């Protein structure tokens, strides 16, 4: 298998929205999250949130979770410059989805 | 606006390295030249035409990722924390549904991927 076969919802956020041009297309990381929320269906974001939960529940060592987000799922946004850990950034994405 | 793929054609090492230090991306990449960017874009669309066709007819997604794999360098990449320039053989194109275009989509951006 390949990781995006089993994590397609997070792969979609991290590759299509957090592409290398996210600052020009959408703006800052939270404006990017807002564009995703506005554009995509409720079903899409609930399935993305479910994938976040599959990751968070494992309590991985931060270096492993960071390799997953940055290298395997291939996020272009270097969130560690704003966030102390990969867990904290994922919890932030999750919360940004709410009302 | 502009065509964002052009942010990833023929860029200098200096330009890419600036994006990964002062900028906020983990890595930055660029196709070698326009002929290469065009060739890769066309091959990626043609090899994913089934996926594009399903996307246009059945999907409410805002965008679609289409990937290109090869064993021949099509550009360069740099990563945060290092000045090493890597040659890269794969690529990613992002399209969006756009009924006004003849194909039904527009190319949002694209670039090499390690
Ligand atoms: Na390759």
């Amino acid at each position: 298998m390949i990781i995006n076969e089993k994590y397609p919802y997070l792969s979609y956020l991290l590759r299509c929205y957090f592409n290398q041009d996210f600052e020009v297309l959408f703006g800052n990381a939270d404006e990017t999250l807002a564009a995703y929320k506005a554009t995509e269906t409720a079903e899409e974001r609930l399935q993305m949130k479910a994938e976040i939960d599959y990751l968070l529940a494992l309590s991985l060592p931060d270096d492993e979770l960071q390799d997953i987000l940055l290298n395997k799922l291939d996020c272009s946004y270097y969130y560690p410059n704003e966030w102390s850990s990969s867990e904290e950034w994922l919890k932030h994405i999750y919360k940004q989805m709410n009302h | 606006g502009g065509h964002l793929i052009d942010r990833h054609v023929g860029k200098t090492e200096a330009e890419l390295l600036n994006r990964v230090s002062t900028g906020n991306v983990k890595s930055a990449s660029s196709f070698t030249d326009r002929t290469t960017a065009e060739a890769v874009t066309s091959k990626a669309i043609d090899s994913n035409q089934a996926k594009i066709d399903s996307y246009l007819s059945g999907s409410q997604k805002g965008y679609l990722e289409i990937d290109y794999q090869s064993n021949v360098p099509i550009g360069i990449s740099v990563s945060r924390g290092s000045t090493n320039v890597s040659s890269v053989t794969n690529a990613r194109i992002i399209i969006a549904r756009d009924p006004s275009m003849p194909t039904g989509y527009k190319i949002i951006t694209g670039y090499p991927t390690p």
